[PDB]
């Protein structure tokens, strides 16, 4: 789909972040509030049957 | 090749800037 | 605009419907007169008041004026917002919008001057005493001797008056047609040339006596981003102001008034300023070592409203220290004069008139007073050094006074300051504590609001760690405290502070349009050394090893101003010639490239923008030729130089010349010979980079110094023999020594800042503001570009096949000339008709003109209006009948040698000369007894084997052609028409054995294909040679083409 | 400024529109002055009023005898449409159904609308009047 620029900080310092496993898109889609900044119009997916 | 001038991004590998630039002789 | 008219109609209905009929019959022709006069008096800022008017109808008039004023103001702001963003609009909209915003700015200026007259002086007495005693202590510390008044004969007044009159006549040399007020100015300047001593007496009398001045006119230069004023001064005062300007700069350069940090100087272009600033950042004592927590700070800022906030009385008091007091009174008296715009008059009392001649001194001295406030007296004395031995730019006395203070590099361009600090750990902690004492930050809010440079990548720009942000806020606070806000004001939103620390591996600044990023060698990876353009390699002065790299980019404002210049070029009307548009593009492209030489290659967005603007410029000509969009279009229409009839367009892009467009052909006595001769050469390769230019400059001037030192001791004058090794090299150019005006140009000091401040005096824009050719020399060479452009298009013979040249029957090109800078559109279209009117340019649609055999691909009215004029009055049929009758008179004589018994001219139908579906025979020969015929072969074919098919009747047909660049091969055309017309059920030929002769008019070619009886082929070759050399109808066609193209010899 | 028809020096006739499938340009500047106009320097400007934009165009028996026949084909107290239903109930009598439909169409085409809901006595009074 078509879409519906961040400086460095103390917060997003990559010397503090432990890179162990690469975070993918479906991680940000399954748990949309843990891995996402500005989650404006997301929907909570069905967990399990 | 329907006209269409192209960009120079990436299309310079062996071309420098000072190359093929010549200077004039003193007139008379 | 109809909604405002309906609103006015509603207001007039609400006025007139209330009053009864005896007043309806009166106020319909009473209110409507002064109703426009009230709006006119509002627009001219005149207070509207008339006696004999009732008060509720007066309030109705005021409500009407207020509502229309709100509508008009919002309309003007919306029209400026439309054209600022780049939306296309008519030119008259911008022309009216400039006047609307001119009147609004005049109403704002007349309001703020009356506010200054009402509220009193905004400066206190104590700050004035502080800056006055500061200037007194500085000028007494340097032993400055004041500039004296030139008494009677300074013996340099003549040369200074010559320089002033040359700078006055420099503007009017563009066009040869002027107005009467300009002719009066040129007459006054010529009378000043004729009698110099009377002019000097008038200047000195106006200096010692005159204090009242005529009104100064104001106009605005229409930039799409930012309006800028241009001032118009009376010429009699302007001569005196120019002489005062010259004398003040020449005296201030000799007395050493200005410290070497004040920029621009006369010895450096601004990229050399950037290069020397980078070298000064590199060559400090241990500048990149951060093992103990040191920091580097780079402040860049601009003095806000420096031109408008100069009080004139304070200016006079500060100006009486350096010159004679009558001179200071004359410099203050010119600033207090009435400014006029066409209806609006207002006096000036606060802020200087920036468009004066001598005003270039006033900004540079007053800003010197800022350096005593920012830099401090002790540090300025350590930077400038003693008066008997001054320091160089970015140089100190010793290393101890270099490292004794954190403020250790300083530079001031006209109103932009650049300061470079070196802090230790404890000094940075103390400065952050002094900042946080008065301004606490409990929520860490000083990150939001930090100006940063988005053009670089994320790891390349400044990393916003909290200590470095607090140090930057503390630096800007410490600088802002030193300036009284009534005198000058700096702002955080217009400033930038870069910090180099342990957490920040690189340093950033913006100066002279360059975005510079400095990155040390020891903060990055290994040696690898891949050479890139726009990458300056920084080395130390002592050990001469590599220490850092400097990365160059073009800032956003330069690219936006260039794109606004392209949008100004695309505002050309329909009557504008193509050559004017191409010349404006060439001027803008040289003014971009020759200033941003090494940095255009590094930035990619500018390289996309250049190609996008170049395609829009070419599309502007493509739509101008024909309404329908062409599928292809040759670049040789554009990139051909103007000598050969082209446009001479400069190239920044990747354009490849397609194959089978570099072929050409030529017909001579042995037959038709074909010949075959790639990328268009670019501009950036033909310009020297700045780094090699500065190294070579230093090298050639060191060699000139050694040769001059050797030539003095040998009693030898240097000539052209010893300096012919280093002509064109270095900056200034060595070529500037060998010039006629040495003693004249040697008295011109401070020319670069005057050339920069010409923008407030001349209405036209000024590319190359940063240079002057008589002082720097010429800084680029483009003869190699035109040479490689002619060579790259396949040579002159390869170019001239597109150009309808061989229809003119000139034997060479070298003796030819064009009738006289600019070529019209009709001549350009008729010249390049063989390469525009092709099958592969306008695909599919083709028609035929009525009385000719010309195929028009698409429809072109600008070429139709010329092809009607060339081929008027049945010239096609007359040429056909003339060729037929001349060939009939050829076949009439020499009768017994071919055994001809009867030659017969066929009855030619008057539509046969231009119909192309079928044909008919034209000349019929009867054999006496019998004729042996050969196989169908070409005109130049000599391998003929004749058959036993003896025939009696022979037929000769004549065909005409008007070809194009790809289809003009007359041999295959004649062969195809012979094999078509002898093998079809529509054409009529009385004999199976014959020949077809084809003549192409657009290139003047001729061939023949068909059967041959003995003795016929050399006779027909010599006959067609004689016809193509000596046909009078072809001569009429050729002289009409030479009359239409305006090409003579 | 604009060029007139006298500043062309040599317009001629417009004899044939086409030959051999190739369209012939009429050698005069009449249609170009109809579509647009010229300046003094010979450039051409085109009018641009083509609102609809037309995407195909850019690239190319007496009535008393009828009443007597209907009174022949109707039984009393019955409408014409009911007689159509009865004769069509292959139908029983295709020929008389076809004749009744023909008389109905010949009465509709003469301006009499709604002849299907017409009884026998009303048509008899129409023939009487």
């Amino acid at each position: 789909f078509e879409p519906l620029d961040e400086d460095w900080n103390e917060f997003n310092d990559i010397n503090k972040i432990i890179i162990r496993q690469p975070i993918r898109t479906e991680y940000k889609i399954a748990f949309p509030y843990l891995y996402n900044n500005l989650p404006h119009h997301v929907h909570l997916t069905w967990y399990h049957t | 090749p329907t006209g269409e001038v192209l960009s120079l991004v990436g299309k310079l590998e062996g071309t420098r800037m000072g190359d093929k630039a010549q200077r004039t002789k003193p007139q008379m | 605009s109809h909604f405002d008219l309906e609103l006015r109609a509603a207001v007039m209905h609400d006025i007139l419907d209330m009053m009864p009929e005896g007043i309806k019959q009166n106020k319909a022709r009473t209110i409507l007169q002064h109703l426009s006069e009230a709006w006119r008096c509002w627009k001219a800022n005149i207070p509207w008041k008339v006696p004999g008017l009732p008060t509720p109808i007066e309030n109705m008039i005021l409500r009407y004026v207020k509502a229309k004023a709100d509508w008009w103001t919002n309309t003007a702001h919306y029209n400026r917002e439309r054209i600022r963003r780049g939306a296309t609009v008519d030119k008259t909209v911008c022309k009216k919008n400039l006047g609307r915003l001119t009147r609004l700015y005049l109403k704002a200026e007349q309001e703020r001057q009356h506010n200054y007259l009402k509220d009193g002086p905004y400066i206190t007495a104590e700050e004035a005493v502080a800056v006055y005693t500061t200037t007194v202590h500085w000028l007494e510390s340097r032993r400055f001797s004041p500039i004296p008044f030139p008494p009677l004969s300074y013996k340099h007044d003549t040369k200074l008056l010559i320089l002033a009159l040359e700078r006055l006549k420099e503007a009017y040399s563009v066009k040869s047609r002027l107005n009467q007020s300009q002719r009066e100015e040129l007459g006054l300047i010529e009378q000043a040339y004729d009698n110099p001593h009377e002019a000097l007496s008038r200047i000195k009398r106006h200096l010692l006596t005159q204090r009242a001045f005529k009104e100064v006119g104001i106009e605005f230069m229409d930039l799409y981003s930012h309006l800028v004023p241009v001032y118009d001064v009376e010429p009699l005062e302007k001569i005196t102001d120019a002489y005062l300007d010259q004398y003040l700069w020449y005296e201030a350069d000799k007395r050493r008034l200005f410290p070497p940090w004040i920029k621009p100087a006369d010895t450096e272009p601004p990229p050399l300023l950037v290069y020397k600033w980078c070298q000064g950042i590199n060559n400090l004592q241990d500048v990149w070592e951060t093992s103990e927590g040191e920091c580097n700070v780079m402040l860049e800022s601009r003095f806000e409203k420096m031109y408008e906030k100069i009080d004139l009385t304070l200016l006079n008091r500060l100006l009486r220290l350096i010159v004679d007091h009558n001179i200071a009174d004359y410099m203050t008296a010119k600033n207090n004069v009435v400014i006029n715009y066409k209806d609006m008059n207002h006096t000036n009392s606060y802020g200087i008139i920036r468009g004066l001649q001598f005003a270039s001194f006033i900004v540079q001295y007053y800003g010197l007073v800022m350096d005593l406030l920012v830099l401090g007296l002790h540090r300025a004395s350590e930077m400038a050094g003693p008066p008997q031995m001054p320091n160089d730019f970015l140089s100190f006395q010793d290393i101890a006074t270099e490292a004794a203070h954190p403020i250790r590099l300083f530079c001031r361009y006209i109103d932009r300051i650049h300061i470079f600090f070196r802090f230790t750990a404890d000094e940075a902690r103390d400065l952050i504590q002094r900042y946080l004492t008065e301004h606490p930050d409990p929520n860490n809010e000083n990150i939001v609001g930090y100006n940063n440079k988005k053009c670089w990548p994320r790891d390349a720009r400044m990393r916003l760690m909290k200590h470095d942000v607090n140090l930057g806020r503390a630096v800007f606070w410490d600088i802002k405290n030193r300036l009284p806000r009534s005198v000058t004001t700096v702002q955080w939103e217009n400033s930038f502070v870069s910090v180099y620390s342990k957490d920040n591996p690189n340093l950033l600044f913006n100066m002279c349009g360059f975005e510079c990023r400095i990155l040390p060698k020891c903060r990055t990876s290994y040696e690898e050394f891949t050479h890139k353009d726009g990458v300056w390699n920084l080395q130390n002065e002592v050990t001469k090893e590599r220490t850092a790299q400097c990365f160059l980019r073009v800032d956003d404002e330069s690219m936006q101003r260039f794109h606004n210049r392209v949008r100004q070029i695309l505002m050309a009307s329909g009557s504008t010639t193509f050559t004017k548009i191409v010349n404006k593009w060439n001027t803008a492209l040289i003014g971009l490239m020759t200033y941003f030489r090494e940095a255009v290659v590094n930035t990619q967005e500018l390289l996309d923008l250049l190609v996008k603007c170049e395609n829009k410029i070419q599309t502007r000509i493509k739509i101008g030729l024909n309404s329908k969009m062409p599928s292809r279009f040759p670049p040789v229409v554009f990139y051909t130089p103007k000598e050969l009839g082209g446009l001479g367009m400069l190239s920044m892009g990747h354009v490849l010349i397609p194959q089978s467009d570099l072929r050409w052909s030529k017909q001579t006595d042995v037959g038709i010979t074909h010949f075959r001769s790639q990328l268009i050469p670019n501009l950036y390769r033909y310009i020297q980079p700045w780094e090699s230019e500065f190294i070579d400059s230093q090298r050639v001037w060191a060699e000139y110094a050694l040769k001059r030192q050797e030539a003095i001791a040998q009693n030898r004058r240097l000539t052209l023999e010893d300096l012919e090794d280093s002509w064109d090299r270095g900056i200034p150019r060595i070529n500037t020594l060998f010039q006629k005006d040495r003693h004249t140009l040697a008295y011109d000091k401070g020319w670069r800042v005057r050339t920069d401040f010409k923008q407030y005096q001349v209405l036209k824009q000024n590319p190359f503001w940063w240079t002057h050719q008589r002082h720097d020399g010429k800084l680029w060479n483009l003869n190699n570009y035109r040479t490689d452009m002619i060579q790259a298009l396949g040579g002159v013979e390869g170019i001239l096949e597109h150009t309808l040249f061989k229809g003119t029957y000139f034997p060479t090109w070298e003796g030819l000339f064009w009738e006289k800078n600019q070529i019209p559109n009709r001549r350009f279209t008729l010249w390049w008709s063989p390469t525009i009117n092709r099958a592969n340019v306008y695909v599919g649609f083709q028609v035929q003109l009525d009385l000719t055999g010309i195929f028009m691909h698409g429809k072109i009215p600008t070429l139709k209006i010329s092809l009607i004029q060339i081929f008027r009055a049945h010239l096609w049929q007359k040429i056909h009948e003339s060729i037929v009758m001349d060939l009939c008179q050829v076949f009439d004589q020499e009768l017994d040698a071919l055994e001809i018994e009867t030659v017969q001219k066929e009855t030619i139908h008057p539509r046969k000369s231009y119909k192309m579906n079928s044909s008919c025979a034209d000349i019929l020969l009867f054999a006496s007894y019998k004729w042996n015929v050969s196989r169908p072969s070409l005109l130049a074919d000599s391998k003929d084997v004749m058959d036993s098919t003896t025939t009696q009747k022979y037929w000769i047909d004549i065909q005409l052609r008007w070809g194009d660049y790809d289809s003009h091969d007359i041999e295959r055309y004649a062969r195809a028409k012979f094999l078509d017309y002898t093998t079809d059920n529509m054409s009529i030929y009385p004999s199976p054995t014959g020949v077809l002769i084809a003549i192409d008019l657009a290139y003047n070619l001729h061939s023949a294909y068909g059967n041959w009886f003995p003795g016929s082929k050399p006779l027909i070759q010599q006959a067609m040679a004689k016809i193509m050399k000596a046909n009078p109808a072809l001569y009429v066609l050729r002289e009409r083409i030479r009359k239409g193209l305006q090409l003579y010899s | 400024d604009i060029l007139a028809s006298e500043d062309v020096e040599g317009q001629e006739a417009a004899t044939l529109p086409s030959e051999g499938g190739v369209r012939i340009t009429p050698f005069n500047l009449q249609e170009e002055m109809e579509e647009g106009h010229f300046d003094a320097d010979g450039n051409y400007f085109l009018n641009r009023d083509a609102q609809i934009r037309d995407s195909w165009l850019d690239n190319i028996m007496s009535a008393q005898a009828l009443l007597e026949g209907l009174l022949e084909l109707l039984l009393p107290r019955e409408t014409v449409a009911g007689a159509l239903r009865r004769l069509g109930a292959q139908p029983s009598s295709p020929q008389r159904l076809d004749r009744l439909s023909g008389l109905a169409d010949q009465m509709v085409a003469r301006g009499n609308l709604g002849v299907y809901q017409e009884t026998r006595e009303r048509l008899a009074m129409r023939l009487k009047g």
